[PDB]
Parts: structure tokens; C-alpha cells; sequence
């Protein structure tokens, strides 16, 4: 499980960062 | 004044609460004070409306119970998080105006309700909190596609293949600078994350990496501009576009075409741009040999668009440019009569090479050009009606005294009219 | 709206149609749409007048019959081309005012009527269309002279010498950028084209060759300015002016004089210009020894203009400047009283060298100078009356508060008056 | 014949060009 | 007119007379003439008031009798100068507001009364005259501290150690530009001058030397910034601050913090500033371990202040930067919503390490931040009131349309209100 | 005596200078 | 209009005619035309008055008579030229206020009437014509002195040394840019030209040689400024000032002082200027020890003037800096109160060595300085009255809103008032 | 005679020039 839990946190963080990137030009 | 007080709060939970509260206060149009300690948070707001007060209370309760080591508190947190998420997801439905966006929204809410993980739930909530503010329903598509992709890839039974696909796709989305590419990557990744078919996963993972190769080559070609290395990279971009057409995943070929078009547009008259036009012709020929209609039409479209941009730059005049699914329009302004003749001469000089259906309209000191391909005779006659109406609207507005910035706005409203008359 | 359509049409034929149709639509002040394919052309216009509609319909008919491989269709095309050409040639008569231009137009239509070739007819048609556009009659003279030269050289059964001459002259006109040289070259070529004497052909070909030598030498001198190579080019220009005078080909000497004058004006204070001034004195003496009055005085005339420009640059002020066939005028304003005394002293000093008959007039803060040569006592007294009237008009225009742009045009209107009180 | 037809086309083209060159100025 | 006349006057006496006479005439708003010789001075004023005329007469009388070789004349001068000192000291006592100044003024007049020397009396007069003109009660405190220090060191029968201390301090004040440090140095020197314990003299002399070492290293670091030598000098400044804490020399420890803070503020983002922040943490920890409470709080304040300044520079926005005793405030205006969210991360991220009590308030498009430490929770609640009222006032000031200069003044008037509500 | 009289004059002059240096910035 | 016609005229005669006649037309404020040939001149004038017509006619008659080979024509030329000269010399009389200028005019007319030479008589007429145009009676003194010098040196029986002296003096008058030096040279030359005694000739020739040495050294020092050669040249200029004072001449010593003063004022604060100030004191000491009162006082004046200028430049403030005979004045404007006291102190810091009688007056934001030397104390009291009045007028004018140029004019009007109240 | 006659011309011309310079610079 641990590698998947880390990859999930990486996906979530990347998604938060992407939500910021999509928002910040608006 | 209205006040909140939040005991035994862990720092990461504290670093949440203010963010959400501030966004609600900025929605309600009210001022706020916040104060922080190790283990405690205090907040006060000007005369907060009870509906927002109840939502802030719900969030505060959820935050404490999400921190709490008790499993029943974490279960109640999952319930309140999904409850708030469901209300926000419902709040987006009436606001949104595209049915595919409404499908994506309903799917996101459903995926969140199936999700075991409060952190997934919170980023889905963050996406919805962005979407509710967002100005562009296409940015809402990007947001919700990212939300869906995160949720659907993060699932408790998800293969590492799906997680790798999502990581590649989101990194490509973060690296990219053109929203259209982000869409084409994320959509394929969402279709993979929805599916369980390992062939679809494999195809999408290769396609995303082929998009990454395209993205990286464009970064290399751009940042090393004015060189034999950039000139070599043009060939390699075009050859990956040819491989993409030979494989038939032609949505990535649409990416590669657009990447070449950006390079060509960004460096007029250059040897790079001179290589790019010749490449775009071979890519068009390859797309015609493989019957990939929208892609082949896109290659023609980009070719003609480069040519009128080149005519405009050689004439040194003002122009405006906008784009659509199966046509291009370019508007020329202040064109001197000898340049009206010469632009007309050059439009034919382009046309008799490319084989496009094309229409040109002259009114006042404005010329409107429209180009279209693959459409029927009747759709072309309606496009002929539209370009004539676009010229009428532009020149009659300029006659009514429309300023340069108002005509620049008007092309957006006319592009919307051209969708509304569909 | 008004609409037309055209079938099985060649691309080159379509290019000729659109240009000519657009010109008619712009002449009628109306908006247009054109649309293209390989083989077809749609045209639409706002509310086109029946007469312009008939002209466009005739031209479309003629275009199809000019594409048509049937000789009887091409015969009807030759007829309708001649018809349209003839109506345009008639349209030019009332607009034009110089009788030499009216003769050139009349003769051009006559030369067109003899022609076997639709592309000669096209040239004639384009020239006449340009003349109808033209604001300036001297451009009309240049246009018509080119038309005449094209037709008169193109004729069925022509010597290759005429074609070679025409090619040399038109290539010179394409290279050159001094309108009087173009006129002198084209006029000589038109006389050669209208004549059939091989000695006239030979003379004009050597003359055009030497005009071109001088033109090339001026490019060499100008682009190599500040060098012994530019000094060598001045020496050759001067000695070619001596050749031109020894050959009696006085138009060539007229060219050579201006070719020095441009260099002298463009590079003030230079050794190059210092050589050119000395050359103009040599050329004046060389011309006085041969007795061609126009060139012989023109060398003096340019010298005095250079001397005024030199002292006016030493005073550091802007001047009006103009021209006539036997006189020169320069006007100065705001000149300091000690500089008025100095300019006076210098103008007399210039005359004390060159022997040019001269007059100077001062009023308000305005100095008007006129020089005149070879004119009789009565023509000199009329010139004296005129320069005094020019001073009255210029001072009354300064009483109206006129800026120099209006004064340069007022000197044109006063030059017209001088040629029309006589 | 052929060289004269070429020279005529060159004259004609140069004339069309010169006509445009002149027509540009005024 | 009014006129004065003075004879056998020595050149230094002549310099003495004019300067104060002009300052009196400028105080009385009246025009003047002076005229000079070897041995004579005459002065004339527009219609001077008899009371000011009597002051000029007293000053003149004192000047002559202070020049006079007769001891009884010099005694009469000592009496007139003491009379003027007493009058101006009583004027200062009425005019002033600060109780420490109202202590210092009386004490300075007392030291002058003890004095034997016309020259001390004259500089005492210059100080008092500067204080009567002075704008700031703290500049009056600096002036009077210098006056006291001069007098208390100058007294007859003093040890040379007091003179050396005074000389070191007054040289340090002439070298420096940092007002608060000058205050701290002078205060310590005044306490040493008033005391008679040679250990207190020794301690203050070592302290003033370490203040001087601290200023010298600050000059090295500031003027040689970006060098490895300046990068070494940071470590020296910090280690001397650690000596100051190990020795418990409380005022100079406060000095040393402010020196590092200035360097960091003047060279943001640098390696030098990156060393300085780490040093300030080291010094803060050292101050916490040694129980140097007010100094430790000052170090914590300066840390948080640098962190806000540097995230504000990363935001690239205008701010109001201000200060007070044992609390810090910064205000931001026009901040982007995403930067509000980022600040709402960063402030909390800073607090998580630094351990402060902190408050942040958002109103309209203004953010007010306040930080406080060591205060009891009721004083923290009054600070919480104050920051909210500071936001109310600043919002109302932007609602009144106030520019930042008036806001920085309003923060002074609010700082004074916060002291007066104490 | 003399060294103290000099030091006192140097103190007084430095105080004069400092008074000007303080006043000048107002 | 009126017309004139002038047969068989030589070119130099014709050049002389227009130069006069244009100046008469410009004096009459009227429009004119002129026409020129080999051997003939014609002139036409607007609205010409009969008295001016008679002047022009006399000039023209005289021009013919001065060209004629006949001695009886040249006698009538002398008569008519002397008649015009006499009438214009009479026209000059009541233009003037200064009786020395009236005596110069009276003597110029006498010298011309006594003269044999047309060429002198014409240039004398040009000088008188320039004097009529002149604005400044000091420039009239220069003009007339040159005229007198030319005439007095040109005399048919003259020693040849007088022609050499006149040439040397005129060459300096042309080389210089300092009207006071031009006067000093020309006056000495006129006194020489008048002399029956060769000792005066010898003295003046050697004096003009020393004036030349001084002027040439200033060119060396200026064009090589900042060099060791310029630094050496300063010493040598001062050595000629020592030659002059050893030779008892105050006149050339004024020149030498002025040339140093110019160098100092044109290069403030430099090592060159630092040598110059020290030299000016050496020259002052030398002039005092030799009893050369006028130039000794001038050395004092220029010394203090440099010191005021340099303390002003060290403060960076505006001043005004007019001069008079045997006194100096400087006005300081916008001076900050600390600078008011400091400048007043610096005036003492200069006076304490220089020993000059000096008065300083302060009103509003204006300081007026005046210095005087060698005057009796009643003249010093009138100077005191004047400086006070100058301060009143200046500050009342600035209170009345007077600008820089208006106050600059007021110092001219006050400088005249200081002579008109004498 | 001759050097005097030329010196007179040079003086007179220098004066003519100086007169213009004095008129110009006022």
C-alpha cells in the first residue's frame, strides 16, 4: 500500500497545484 | 460582530480552516479577523449571514472530526465532507451551461461519494470551489477533468498503471502552456481512469508520453531558437507528428500540428518558419493519406492562417484573428488600395496551392476573409452568409463609432453569434 | 444585394477578373464579396448600378471568351477589350488638360486597335485604368508613355532592336527613382518606337546606355560616399556629360546635370560635392561652346541653386525651393539683419562669378530670390514683375499666417499663374 | 518568333510592374 | 528701525553675536542687517519688540563681559548666561510633553548652574535653543542627552575616564546614522557620567566600544555587500551579539539585533541576508536561554518582520511598514485574492516555527497584520481590539480616499491612541 | 590641567557638531 | 513705389550701394527689390519718403563720384561722404547720455573731415551707422573708439609704429571675448594714436604685447584645463601680473586679475582654481605693497567674490552676481535657515583674513551681501543705505511675485540708481 | 608708401569686421 498512498498524495498535490495554475490567470 | 473559537486544532487543520472561511467571507462581502496559536484558532466576521454561518459551522465541525483519531468521528467527517461537496456540486449545476460539463460534474460528485479518502474529498472540494468562481466553462471542463482524473485514479483498488498514467498526464498538464493541449491530454487520461481495459491504458500511456515528447521538443526548439539544433528539432517534431498519423491516435497529431503552428507564428520569416510550412504540408499529405478528416482539415487551416499572417506582416498592417472547428477567419483593417489588390492577389496565390474553399469580403477600410473545408454546399453557403454578416456587423459598428477595443470585443460576440446560428 | 457567378474559369483569368471588378466596385463606392474554387468564382456587391453591372458583365464575358481556346471567342474578346479600352480612353479625354497628354492618349488607343495580343490590350487597359486613378498629369504622361512604348515595341513584325531598346528603357525605369530621367528616357524610346529609322534606333540605344551608365555611376557614388571611388565616379559622370554634349544628345546632358546636382545636394560640405561644383562649371563651359541653350543655361542655373543652398546651410535656416524652364527661385524667412546683409553680399558675389541675371526682394522677415537666363529684356521684366508679385503673395500669405506647406503650393499656383498671364 | 514572344512578355510584365510603381506614388 | 552698535569686539565674539541674534530675528519674523570690521559690529532690525531688544542687549552685554579680562566681568557673564539658560529652560519646561525630557531639562539647567565655563554654558544654550526649535520630543531627548553628557563630563575635578567615555560616545554619535542606537549609547554614557563607580565607567566604556565594533562591522558589511568579507562580517556581528548576551549587556544586545535587521532589510534575498536571518534565530535562542526577555521578544519581532517583508517582496506589492514597543504591525493594500490565500499560508507557516501570538484582518482590499509576545492574555485581547480598530480606521481612511502618506501618519496617530488608552 | 581643558573643548565642539547634525534633519 | 537705376557701375561700388540702401529701407521699415548685372544696378522701394529718397540719391551720387577716375569727382565724393558722415554724426548726439561718448563722436567726425581717404570715411560711416543701431552706450564707446583708432592711425603723415600699434590692438579686440579688456586695449591705443610723443607709443606697444601674452596664456590655460601645463600657465599669468605691478601699470593688472577670475569661475573647486585664488592673494599683496589702489581694491573684490561664489556652489543654491565700480554685491535666494547662519558664518570666515568693509542683509528667503573698500565712512554709510534699499526693493519685488528675469532686471535698475543717487 | 597703404587696408577691413562683431554680440 505505501507506494500507492504516496502516489495518491502526489496526484492530490499535483491536482491542488493544477487547480491553482488554472485559477491564477483568471 | 460574529465569532468562532476552535480548540486543540493541529497546525495542518489550522492551515485549512482560514482558507475556506476567507473564501466564504469574500463571497458574502464581509470583513474578517483571524488569530493563531499552537493548538487554537479564533475568528471574527462582520455581521455574518446565518446561511454562511451554518456552512462555516459545518466546515469547522468537519475539520475537528477529520483530525480526531476516533474512527466514528472520521466517519462523520466523511459524511459531512461528502454532504458539503454534494451541496457545492449541486450549486454548480444551474450555473454551468454545457451538458458535457454537467455530466463531468455529476460524475465527480459520484466519484467523491464512492471515495474512501478525506484528502481526495478535500481536493475535489477545492476543484468545485474553483469551478463555482470560474469565468470560463472551458476552464471548468479543465478543472472538472482534473478533479475526475484525480478521484478516478486515486481509487482504493487502482492499479499502479492508472496512477502512473494520471501522474504523467497531470505533469504534462502542469508543464503545458496551451489549454487545448491540456484538454486533449486530460480527456484521454479521464477515459483511461474511467476504464479498466489494459489496452486502453497502454494506448493512453504511450499517447501521453508521445505528447510529452512533443511538448519537450517544442521547449527545446523554442528556448534554443536561431540554431541548427532548433532547425533539427523542427524535423523531429514533424516526424513524431508523422508517426502519430501512421499509428492513428490522431488527437496527438492535432497537438503536434498546433505546436508547429505556435513555433511558426512566434518566429516570422525565419528558416525555422520556412521549415515549418513545408513540414505542415507533408503532415497534411500524411493526414489525407490516412483519411483523418478533422486533423487534415486542421493542417490545411493552419497552413492558410500562416499565409495570411505572412501577407499581413509583409504589408505591415493591423489584423485580428480568431478560430473555430472547421473554418478560420482573419480581419484586415486600414489596408491601402494597392495592398487590397496585393492581398487579394496573394489570397489566390495561396488558394490555388492549398485547394481550400475561401471567401473574401471588402467593406469600408476593412477586409474580412473566411476559409472553410470538408463542409457541405449548404453549410458553406451559410458560412458565406456568416462572413458577409461579420463584415456588415464590423463595418456598421465602426460607422456607429466603435473603438478598436470595442471591435476587438465584438469579434468575440460575433464568434459566439456564429455558434448560436449553428 | 446584387450577385453573379462564373463557370469553368482558369485561375489566372480569375485573378484578372477580381482585380478589375474590385476597381469598379471601389469606383462606385460599394462593398463586395468574392468566393473561390478551382474552376468557379461567385461575386456579390451592394446594390450595383446598371451601367457598372453592364461593364462588369461585359468584362466577365470578355474574360471567359479570352480564356476560350476558340479563335472566334478570342476575336470577340479582342473586340470587347478594344470596346472597353476605347470607352476608358474616351473617359480620360475630359479629365486631362495637357494637349501632349491628350495626343498620347489618342495615339495609345490607335496603337491598341492594331494589336493582335490580349496581353498588350491588358497593358493598355491597366495603364488607362491607372491614368483614370491618377491625381497627377505628369504621372499620366509617364503612364501613357509606358503604354505607348509597350504597344509600339510589341507590334507584330517589329525589329528586335525596338524590343531591346524598350527593354533597356523599361529596365532603367524599374531601376531609377528620378521622374524626369524616366520621362526623358521613355520619350526617347517612344520616338524610337514610333520611328522606323535604324540610325534613330542606334542613337537612342547608345543614349539609353549612357543614361544607364550615369544612373549606375550615381548609385556607385552614393553608396560608396566618402571615398576616392566616389571621386572617380564624379569624374566619370562629368566626362560622360562632356561625351553627351560632344554627341549633341542634349537630353542625356540634362540627365547628367541633375545626377551631379543630387549628389551635391545630398552630401553638403564634402570634397565629393566640391568636385561636382567644379564639374558643373566645366559642363557649363562645354555646353556654351556647343550652343544648346537649355542645357547650357541649366548648368549655370543648378550652380546658382547650389550656391544659395550652401550659404543658406551656413545661415542654418529652412527655405522654399521650386523650378521653371529658364529660371530658379528660393525663399528664406526669419533671417537675421546681418545675415540679410551677408546673403545680399553672397548673392552678388555668386553673380560676380557666374554672370547669371538675378533679382532679390525683401519684405517683412521674408527674402525672395529669382534667377533667370537667356530670356529677352521683356521676359526678364515680366519675371521681375512676377518675383515682386511672388513677394506680395508670400507676404500676404504670411499676413494670413500661412505655414510653409501652403507656401510651397502657393509657389506652384504662382508658377501656374506665371505660365498663364503670358 | 519565340524570343520575340518572350521579350514581349517581359516588356508587358515590366510595363504592368512600372504601371503599378507609378500608380503607387500619387 | 531699531539699531545696535558694538566696539573693541574680538572676531570669535563677533561670530558668537550674529548667529543667535539672527535666530532671534527669524523667531520674531523680522528682517536684519549686520556689518563687520576688525574690532566693530553694527546691527539693524525692522522695528524689534523691546523684550527681544532686551535679550539682544543681554546677549551683547554678556559677550563683551565674557571677552573682558576682568574676572568680575566674566562672573557677570556667567550670571547672564545662567539667567538666559534658566529662562530658556523654563520655556522648554512649559513647551514640552515627555516626562523623561521634563526630568532631563531641569537636570541640564542644574548641571549648567554647577558649571565654571562660558564654553559649556554656550553649548548648553545652543542645545536648549535647538530644543526650542525642535519638532520631536525624542530629538529633544537626544539633544538634552548630549547636553547633559557634555556638562556632566566637563565638570571640574572629573576623572579622565568620564571625558574618554564622553568623547567615545560623541564620536560614535558623529559616526552613526541610526537614531535609536545614538539614544542607547548616549543614555548609557549619561548614566555613567552621573554615576561615580569606576566599575560602571569601565562597563559602559567596554559597552560603547562593543557598540563601536558593531557599527564598524555594519559599515564593512553594508559598503562591501555581496563579498565573502561581508559574508564573514555577518558571523562576527552575530558572535559579538552572543558576547553581549553572555555578558548580559542588555542595551547593546538590542543594538546588535537592529544592525543585522538593517543589513537584511537593505539587501533582501541575498546570501548575506540568508546568513543574517539564521543569525537572528541563533541570537533569539541565545536570548531565550539567558532570560533576556525584552531583547528576546525584540529578536522574535525582527524575525517575523523580515519574513513578512520578504514574502511581501515576493508578492511585489505596496505596504505600510511601522513599529512599536513589544509588538509589530504591517499593512498590505490591493492584494490579489490568490496572494491573500498565499499570505494566509505564509504567516501561519512563519508562526508555526516562531511561536508568536499573531492576528491578521482582511477588510475590502486591505490586510492588517499585528504580532505581539510576552503580554498577558488581557493585553493580547486589547491588542486584538486595537488591530481590529486599526483595520476599521484604515478601511475608513481608504473610504475617505486617503493616500499612503496619510495612512502612515494615521498609524502614528493610532500608535499614540494605543499608548493613551493604556 | 591642559589635557582635560583640550578634551573638554573637543567634547564641547563635538557636542556643537552633534547638535547641528541632530537639528539638520528636521 | 519708387525706382532707381544706376549705369556703368563697378561691382565693388554696386556691393556698397545695396548694403547701405537695404539698411535705409529697414530703418524706414519698408519693402524693397534689387536687381544686378555686370555694369548695372536697379532698386525699387515701397512707400519711400522724399528725405530718405534724397539720402539714397546722395549715396548713389557719391558712389559714382567715388568710382570716377577724375580727382574733381573724388573731391565731390569726399564732400558728400563727409556731409552724410556729418549729418549722421549729428544724428548720434542726442541718442547718447555719456559725455565721453559725445566727445568721441565729435572727435570722430573731426578726424573723418580732416581725412584724405574714401575707404576710412566709408568705414567711419559704417561705425556711425552701427552706433545709431546700437542699444548699449558702452558698445557705442567700443564702436566709436575703433572708428577713432582706425581714422587716427590711417592719417597720411603718420609714423608707421602707430599702424603697428593699431593692428596689434585691433587683433586683440577681435581675439577677445571680454568687452572691458577690449576697452582697456582700445583706449590705450587711441591715446597712442593721438600722441606726438614716441614714449607713449613705446609704452602702449609693450602694454599691448603684455595684454596679448595674458590673453594667449588664458587660451592655453582654458583649452588645456586640468593639465600640469594649465597649472604651470596659472603661475605665469600671475608672473605677468607681477611684471605689471613692478612696472606700475594698474590697467593691465585689471586684465590679469580678470583672466584669473574667469579661469577660477569657469573651473570651481579645481586644483587650477586653488592655484588661482592663492595667486590672487599674492597679486593683492603685491598691489597693496606697490600702492596700486584701484587694481589692489579690485583684487580684494574678486577674492571675496570667488569665496561667495564657492560657498554658494558648496550649498548648491541660486544667486545673482552683478558688479559695480569699487564695490561688489551678491544676492542669495531660497537659502535654508541652517545655511543662512552657516553662510553668515562663512562671510566672517572670509572677512577675518581679507579685512574688507562688508555688510550683509537678510529678508524673507533672500540674503543681500555688499562689499566696499577705500571709501570714506560717509560713502560707506550711503553704501549701507543702498544695500538696505536693495534688500527692500528685491524682497518687496519677490513678495510682488517677481520672477528670475524681473529680479535680474531690477538689479540693473538698482545698479543704475546707485549711480543716479550720487 | 606700400606697407602703410596695405596696413591701412588691413586696419580698415579689421575695423569693418570688428564693427560687425560688436553689432552682432550686443
Amino acid at each position: 500500500e505505501e507506494r500507492k498512498k504516496e502516489l495518491a498524495k502526489e496526484v492530490i498535490e499535483t491536482a491542488k497545484k493544477l487547480i491553482e495554475k488554472l485559477a491564477k490567470e483568471e | 460582530t460574529v465569532t468562532f473559537d476552535i480548540t486543540n486544532i493541529d497546525w495542518e487543520t489550522a492551515e485549512w480552516i482560514m482558507k475556506h472561511v476567507y473564501l466564504i467571507a469574500k463571497k458574502e462581502g464581509t470583513d474578517v479577523t483571524f488569530s493563531f496559536k499552537e493548538g487554537e484558532l479564533q475568528i471574527t466576521v462582520k455581521n455574518l449571514h446565518e446561511e454562511a454561518k451554518r456552512e462555516i459551522e459545518k466546515w469547522i465541525r468537519a475539520a475537528q472530526l477529520a483530525q480526531d483519531p476516533d474512527a466514528e468521528s472520521k466517519a462523520e467527517a466523511r459524511k459531512i465532507l461528502n454532504e458539503l461537496i454534494t451541496e457545492k456540486a449541486e450549486e454548480l449545476r444551474e450555473k454551468t451551461k454545457d451538458e458535457e460539463v454537467r455530466e463531468l460534474a455529476r460524475e465527480a460528485a459520484r466519484l467523491a461519494l464512492e471515495s474512501d479518502d478525506i484528502e481526495v474529498q478535500r481536493v475535489v472540494l477545492k476543484a468545485l470551489l474553483a469551478a463555482l468562481k470560474s469565468k470560463d466553462e472551458e476552464v471548468i471542463r479543465l478543472l472538472l477533468l482534473a478533479a475526475v482524473l484525480a478521484a478516478a485514479a486515486a481509487r482504493s483498488g487502482s492499479p499502479e498503471e492508472k496512477l502512473e498514467i494520471a501522474k504523467k498526464a497531470l505533469e504534462l498538464a502542469m508543464k503545458s502552456k496551451d489549454e487545448e493541449v491540456i484538454r486533449l491530454a486530460l480527456l484521454a487520461a479521464v477515459l483511461a481512469a474511467r476504464s479498466d481495459d489494459e489496452e486502453v491504458l497502454k494506448k493512453v500511456k504511450e499517447a501521453l508520453e508521445k505528447m510529452e515528447r512533443i511538448m519537450d521538443l517544442e521547449d527545446v526548439a523554442r528556448e534554443k531558437s536561431g540554431s541548427a539544433e532548433a532547425s533539427q528539432a523542427v524535423k523531429e517534431i514533424a516526424d513524431i507528428a508523422e508517426e502519430a498519423l501512421r499509428e492513428g491516435l490522431c488527437e496527438v497529431a492535432r497537438v503536434a500540428l498546433k505546436r508547429l503552428f505556435k513555433l511558426a507564428k512566434d518566429y516570422p520569416g525565419s528558416d525555422v518558419a520556412s521549415l515549418a510550412k513545408k513540414a505542415l504540408e507533408k503532415i497534411a499529405e500524411t493526414a489525407l493519406r490516412n483519411g483523418c478528416k478533422e486533423t487534415a482539415e486542421l493542417a490545411k487551416l493552419l497552413l492558410f492562417l500562416l499565409l495570411i499572417i505572412e501577407v499581413v506582416l509583409k504589408m505591415g498592417v493591423r489584423m485580428l484573428t480568431h478560430r473555430g472547428g472547421n473554418a478560420v477567419i482573419v480581419v484586415i483593417e486600414g489596408l491601402h488600395p494597392s495592398q487590397i489588390v496585393q492581398l487579394m492577389q496573394d489570397v489566390i496565390k495561396a488558394a490555388k496551392k492549398l485547394g481550400v474553399t475561401v471567401t473574401i469580403t471588402v467593406s469600408g477600410d476593412i477586409v474580412v476573409i473566411m476559409v472553410v473545408v470538408g463542409a457541405s454546399d449548404e453549410e458553406q453557403e451559410e458560412a458565406r452568409r456568416l462572413v458577409q454578416e461579420i463584415a456588415r456587423a464590423l463595418q456598421e459598428a465602426k460607422r456607429k463609432g466603435a473603438n478598436e477595443e470595442q471591435l476587438e470585443q465584438l469579434l468575440r460576440e460575433l464568434l459566439e453569434r456564429a455558434e448560436r446560428e449553428g
